[PDB]
Formats: C-alpha cells, structure tokens, sequence
C-alpha cells in the first residue's frame, strides 16, 4: 500500500524514486526532485510514457498504476528545460570484484561453484545495459510525442492566424472602398449640399490608418518559418531513433544467456574451470552500449531543440493575433466615424 | 576502458590480474616502443579510501629494487581516472605471472631445480628488501609474482602492494582479500599479527615449486584446510589425504621432486622454519652475526 | 493536392465573406439607430424604410 | 486507388460551387456599400437648397 513513483532523469540516466504520500502535490514534489537533480523547480518538465507533459492540475497522485501491476512500470521521464543538449552527466553500474576477474584476468580457471555466480551476475549486467537502454530510448520516444504535440499546438494557431488575418484584409478592402467612397461624394458638393472643414482632416486620417495596418502579409515571417520547422520536425522523424541498433545489443544478450545456459546444463559441474569465453559477450556489450548510448542523446538533441524553437515562436503567434485583431477592432468601430459622423452632420439645415 | 579520450598517444593492449575494478592495463605506445603498464583507479573511490591510493604510489616509488615491481614515473598521460585520483606507472613483464610456470604440464609435479632455486635467490631477495623498508606484503600469493626475460634468464619479481602493510602514514590497506590459499594463519584471526607473516607466504610457494601443490591439503578450502592442520606438528611441511580420505602428516619433502640428493637436507629444514604455525617462532633464531634469522641464513647457505 | 489547394483558398475566400458580413451587419443596422432617433427631427423617408 | 480519383473529380465541381457562391455574396455585399453610404448623400440635399 505505497506509491513510490520511479523517475528517470533523461539528463543523467538516473532513476530516482519518490515515495509520495496520499496528500502531497506535484508542486510539492518538484521541489523534492530539485534536491537530487539540481534542476530548477521551474525548469522541471517531467514527461510520461504517453509523451504528455507534467500536470500542475492534479496533485502527486498521477502515477498510481492499477492495470498491469503497479510497480516498476509507470516511470516518468524527467526533462530539463535549460539544458538544450545533454552531454554525459549520466553514469552506469560496475561489475563488482565478482566479475572483475572475468574481465581483468580474462582467461582464468575458476571453480564452477563460483562461476555459477560470477557468470550469472555477468549475464545480468549484460542484459542490464540492454534493458537499461530501452528505458533511455523510451525517454526520447516520450519527448518526441511532446514535440509532435507542440508542433500541432503551434500550427493550430497558424490556421487561425492566417484565418484571422484574412478577416483583416477582407475588412480593409470593405473599408478602403468605403472611406474614399465618401470623398468623391463630398468633392462634388463642397458648395451644393454640405461642406465643412473640421472633418476635412478627421476623415482623411482613417484612410491613412488602414494603410499602416495590413498584417495579413506580415504573416510571412511566420508562415514560411513555422512550416520550415513543421516539415523539419517530421523530417527529423525520418532519422533513426536509437532502438534501431538496440536489437544489435539484444543479440549480445542472448549470447550471454547461452553461456550461462551451458554453465549449468553442461555435462556435470562442481569442478569445472574456465571463464575466458564469457569475456567475449562482456566486452562487446560494453562497446555497443556506449556507442548507441551517446548516439541516442545526439538524435535527441535535435528533438529537444525543436521544442524551444516552437515555444519560441509560440509567443510570436499571439503578437500576430493581437495585432491583426487590434486593427480588426479599430477599423470595425471606425464605421461610426464614417457613418454616424454623417447623421451628426445632417441636421445642419433640418432646423431652418 | 580507462576512458582517457585524449587523442591517442599511447594505447593499452590487455588488462592484468588482481588489483581491483579495472586495475592495471598493458599500456603500449603505438608510436614509441615503451609498453610500461599503469594502474587504473576504480570507480568513485571513497573519500577515506582516497588516501589509500595516494599511499600506494608513495611507498611504491620508494621501492627501487629492480628485482620486484618497480614504480616508474607516470608518462605524459597523467590526468585522473574515475574521480580525483592519480595513476600508478610501473615496469611491464611479458613473462606472465608465476601461476603460469606452475600450471605448466611439464612441471606438473614440481618445477625443475634451476627454476626452483632461481626463485629463492629472486623472491627471497625482494621479499627481504621490502622488509628493509618496513614494508610487509603478506598477500604474497603466486598470482602476484610476475616473470621477465631480462637478458636471457627468467627474473622473478614481486608485485602489487595494494594490500601490504607499512608503518608510515597509512597503516595497512585492507583486512580481507580474495580466495585466500597462500597466507600465514595470522590474518585468519584478525589478531595482533607480526612481520613473519611474509615468511609463510614465501615458504608455501617454495614448497609448491618443488611438489606442484599446497604444503598441506591441496584444493581444500582454507576454511577446513586450517582446523585439520591447526596444530600442524612441529617442523611439519606436508599433509595430504590418503586414498581412504585419511589424513597423514610429515616433516619430509614429498616425491618426486627435482632437487639433488644434497639440496634436500637443507631445503627440508629451511621449509620447516618457514612453515611453523607460531608467528613469532618462524625462524626465531636471529643470529646477530648476519642481522637476519635462520630463515635467510640457510637460504644464503644454499644459493 | 489539386483538390486541397482550392480548399485552402475556399476557406480563405469564405473568411472574407464572414469578415465582410460582420463589417456589414454593424453598418446596416448602424443606420437604423441613427434613423429611429430622427424620424421627426431631421428627415423621415418612408420609401427607403424597406 | 482508381476509385478515389473519380471521388476527387466528383467533388472538384462542388468546389467551384463554393467559390462562386462565396464570391457571389463577396461581390454583392461589397457593392452594397453604396446602398448604405451613397444613399445617404443622395438623401442629403433635402434641405441643402432651402
Ligand atoms: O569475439 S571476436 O573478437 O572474435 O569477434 C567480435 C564479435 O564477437 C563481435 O560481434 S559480432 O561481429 O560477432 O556479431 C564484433 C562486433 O562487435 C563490435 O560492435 C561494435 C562495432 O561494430 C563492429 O561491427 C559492425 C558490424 O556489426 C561494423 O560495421 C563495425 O565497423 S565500423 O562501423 O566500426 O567501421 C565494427 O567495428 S569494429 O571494426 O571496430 O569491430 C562495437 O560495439 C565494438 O567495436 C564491438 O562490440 O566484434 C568482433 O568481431
Ligand atoms: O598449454 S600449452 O602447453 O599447450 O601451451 C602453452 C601456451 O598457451 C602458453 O602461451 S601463453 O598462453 O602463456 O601465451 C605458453 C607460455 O610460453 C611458454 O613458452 C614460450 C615459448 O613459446 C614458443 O612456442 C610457442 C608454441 O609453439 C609459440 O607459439 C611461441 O611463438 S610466439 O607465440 O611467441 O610467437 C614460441 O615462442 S618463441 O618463438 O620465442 O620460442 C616461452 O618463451 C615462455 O617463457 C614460456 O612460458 O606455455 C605453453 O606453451
Ligand atoms: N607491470 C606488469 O608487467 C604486470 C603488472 C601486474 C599487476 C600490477 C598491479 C596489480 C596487479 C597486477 C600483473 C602482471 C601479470 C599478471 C598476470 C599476468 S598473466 N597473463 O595472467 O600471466 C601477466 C603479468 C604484470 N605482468
């Protein structure tokens, strides 16, 4: 009857656990994490397997699994906001003095009574790195979803941004042919019907106002920039994730298994003496590990980088909206200064 | 994998035996011809253990006896391995460890007279040198005696002291060891040990280098390999198990050997003072004429 | 692609309609209010009432 | 695959329908500016000659 939420740090390959109480909130937990990570409480963006971001709404009871089992499964992946790219703060587990003999001495004749352990642990270490790689890989997969979601969120406003501008340009036209439409009907009556002088400039301004406007085209710095990123993201989806070569490592796993298998099922024991063979699988797994390991982070640096690029253009979207809606509102109520100003200037002789 | 990642001047071939998490490695220079090996630090050595490592390199550089592991200056590639820790450069020997010559089928039953005595004049001198610096290496096990073809003859050399005790800043280094089999019964009680603890380690090997196995119960875990010989009759240097599982003791030198019909008389007696359970009694006779005990007396009397 | 290319311009063309309807619905009735308050002070036309 | 083509070509004409209809009002309401503005100037000299 406990929580204990496992947290995988996608910046140090660490798996810190937190036994959260049935009351604490995530905002109360984020601080705890900061004590064992060093990541600013505000720059702590934890993503789950679903790729979804954190969840300031619900408390700290958003990791209780009760479908598959409820332990060592629903592990969250902690992502840092400040760090654009992840170097190598991560670390791994040692083989202990128990397996060191197998690697240092290589070819040594050790009693099977002991081999049944040094080999066992060795095999566990082998598969360990492998299964450990999967955890890290999933982090990228989750982070990928977050980026894929941000891209959609950003684009969703684009469709409404250009759509909002289309209203501006549509109104400007229905304004430019309405503002000067009065000028022609005026110039031909500056002596007949009505003619003043105070509104000679009052109206002349409205026309120049809609000019300095026009934000429908200003979307260019955005349109061809949100797409250059949009396609870029889906283009990066082409590149190889990380588990692409994870299988090659899984092969090494099966190897070690075969050795530990031929360690017990082999023709008798309790006297056997050998260990040089294991060295094989051991060394290979190590090389493969560190190779695709930092390699995975590389293909992640791009993914993690595109997010800030989307979030950096996110505010620029509101700018366009606000600016386009600014004129969309001004020009809108300008109808009175173009119509109502005619009725106010109508009773000039309606009382003679 | 000592990391490094510093270009690629030198380059390690293969690792070595005991030592610890990724101990010494055969470091050869792809460019030059030097192949001196250096020890690599384990993972995150404890703060308290940190002084232990810096200690070894200290006393190691004090040993200049080219008859044992030498401590050559660290090459251009210094830096620090896992965490804040230096390194330990030293002479390399392709002659392999002593266990090699011991496992050789040709010497399946005791090495040959030449190699035998050639080990006493060697290890016996080095083991003595260490005693001339208050440095006592009790873990003197066969898998710690490297060999080298210095010129033409085989040169035996002691190595690794990450366990040995001393007197200066750094009393001892570690209590227990690994798969013990060649060590005085002193450290088996953790009681006040002595400086003769080394004499036993050396003696036991000398015997094996003539018979081909332990001086008592071979392949028998030291756990019970002790109580059975706990008393170990005086001057006894052998005790195997009869075909009927029985146990037999003897202060003589088993057969077949490789020593002549003359070297036997002294060899047996020598092993006797080197194989005496009582610590402060192994070679007690310290003739003030040679400053050394009857242990090194007979040795020099033989060689 | 050809079909969709017109969709982007179809919805874009409609956005103009809705944008104009708004700038028309607030302009057509904008006169009604300025008229109802002068049907006996300024000028009360009946032919343009419909 | 061959079937989806006719489905696209079948909706192809429906597109011109939307465009024409949207542009129809886009044009009508556009020139409706005169019946909402110009009709004020025509109905302005009612007393500009008294
Ligand atoms: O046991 S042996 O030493 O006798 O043979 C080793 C093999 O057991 C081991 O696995 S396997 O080939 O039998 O399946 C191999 C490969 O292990 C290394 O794996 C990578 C490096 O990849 C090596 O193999 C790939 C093809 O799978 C090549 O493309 C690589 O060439 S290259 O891309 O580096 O230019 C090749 O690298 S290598 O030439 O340096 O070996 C790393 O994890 C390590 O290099 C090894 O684990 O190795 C022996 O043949
Ligand atoms: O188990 S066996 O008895 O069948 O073979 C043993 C070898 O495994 C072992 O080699 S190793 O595992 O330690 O690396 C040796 C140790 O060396 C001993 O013998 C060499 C001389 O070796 C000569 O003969 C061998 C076998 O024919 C050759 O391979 C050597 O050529 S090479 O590999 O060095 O290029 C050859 O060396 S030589 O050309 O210089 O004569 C001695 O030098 C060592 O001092 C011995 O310890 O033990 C068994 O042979
Ligand atoms: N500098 C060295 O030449 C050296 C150093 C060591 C060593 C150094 C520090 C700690 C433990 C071992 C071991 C061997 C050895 C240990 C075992 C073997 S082998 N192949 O097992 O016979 C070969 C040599 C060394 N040769």
């Amino acid at each position: 009857n406990l929580k204990i939420v496992h947290i995988l740090n996608m910046t140090s390959a660490k798996i810190i656990s937190f036994l959260l109480p049935p009351d604490e909130s995530l905002h109360s937990l984020q601080s705890r994490i900061e004590r064992e990570t060093g990541i600013n409480t505000g720059s702590q963006e934890l993503l789950s397997e679903t790729g979804i971001s954190l969840d300031p709404r619900k408390p700290a009871s958003q990791c209780v699994l009760d479908g598959v089992r409820g332990c060592d499964s629903y592990m969250v992946y902690l992502f840092d906001k400040s760090k654009t790219v992840y170097e190598g703060p991560f670390a791994s587990r040692s083989l202990s003095d128990c397996v060191n003999y197998i690697v240092q001495d290589s070819k040594i004749q050790l009693p099977i009574i002991q081999l049944r352990k040094v080999w066992a642990e060795a095999v566990h270490y082998v598969s360990g790195l492998k299964e450990d790689y999967s955890r890290l890989f999933q982090g990228q997969r989750a982070a990928m979803l977050s980026l894929l979601r941000y891209n959609a969120n950003l684009t969703k406003m684009k469709n409404t941004l250009i759509s909002a501008s289309q209203q501006l340009k549509a109104k400007l036209e229905f304004f430019h042919k309405s503002i000067q439409l009065d000028l022609e009907r005026y110039s031909e009556q500056m002596t007949y019907g009505i003619s003043s002088e105070k509104m000679l400039k009052a109206w002349k301004e409205m026309e120049e106002k809609a000019i300095h406007y026009a934000e429908v085209g200003v979307i260019g710095y955005l349109e061809d920039q949100i797409m250059s990123l949009h396609a870029e993201i889906m283009e990066l989806q082409k590149s190889p994730y990380g588990r692409r070569q994870g299988d090659l490592m899984e092969s090494l796993e099966q190897r070690a298994i075969d050795l530990y298998k031929q360690l017990k099922h082999r023709p008798s024991d309790h006297s056997y003496s050998d260990s040089t063979e294991m060295v094989k699988i051991i060394v290979h797994t190590v090389q493969s590990q560190d190779r695709v390991l930092k390699e995975l982070f590389g293909h992640l640096s791009k993914l993690l980088g595109c997010k800030q690029k989307i979030i950096d253009l996110l505010p620029k979207v509101e700018v366009a909206l606000s600016n386009i809606k600014e004129a969309d509102n001004t020009v809108m109520f300008m109808q009175g200064k173009r119509q109502k100003e005619i009725w106010h200037l109508l009773k000039i002789a309606c009382t003679q | 994998d000592p990391e490094f990642g510093a270009g690629g001047p030198w380059e390690m071939r293969e690792r070595l035996g005991t030592g610890g998490f990724g101990n010494v490695c055969l470091y050869q220079h792809r460019e030059l011809d030097l192949k001196i090996a250096i020890k690599s630090c384990r993972l995150e050595l404890s703060t308290k253990n940190r002084e232990r490592w810096c200690h070894e390199i200290q006393i190691m550089k004090k040993l200049n006896h080219a008859n044992v592991v030498k401590a050559c200056d660290v090459p251009e590639e210094l830096n620090i391995l896992i965490h804040d820790v230096p390194l330990l450069a030293m002479e390399y020997c392709s002659g392999g460890d002593l266990r090699k010559l011991l496992n050789k089928p040709e010497n399946c039953c005791g090495l040959k007279e030449s190699q035998i005595l050639s080990l006493l004049s060697d290890i016996g001198s080095g083991i003595r040198y260490l005693h001339e610096n208050k440095i006592i290496h009790r873990d003197l096990k066969p898998e710690n005696i490297v060999l080298q073809d210095v010129g033409g003859k085989i040169i035996h050399k002691i190595i690794d002291l990450g366990y040995a005790k001393d007197v200066d800043q750094g009393e001892l280094c570690t209590e227990f060891v690994g798969t013990l089999q060649y060590l005085a019964p002193e450290l088996f009680e953790n009681k006040p040990y002595t400086a003769t603890v080394d004499y036993w380690s050396f003696g036991t090997m000398v015997f094996e280098c003539i018979a081909g196995y332990r001086p008592f119960l071979h392949h028998l875990q030291p756990f019970t390999w002790h109580e059975k010989i706990k008393k170990k009759d005086p001057k006894c240097i052998f005790a195997c198990e009869e075909m009927s599982g029985e146990v037999r003791f003897s202060s003589h030198l088993p057969q077949p050997n490789s020593l002549c019909s003359l070297i036997v008389e002294p060899m047996e007696n020598w092993l006797q003072l080197m194989l005496n359970w009582d610590p402060q009694q192994r070679g007690g006779p310290v003739d003030l004429t040679l400053k050394q005990p009857r242990c090194f007396v007979l040795m020099d009397h033989i060689l």
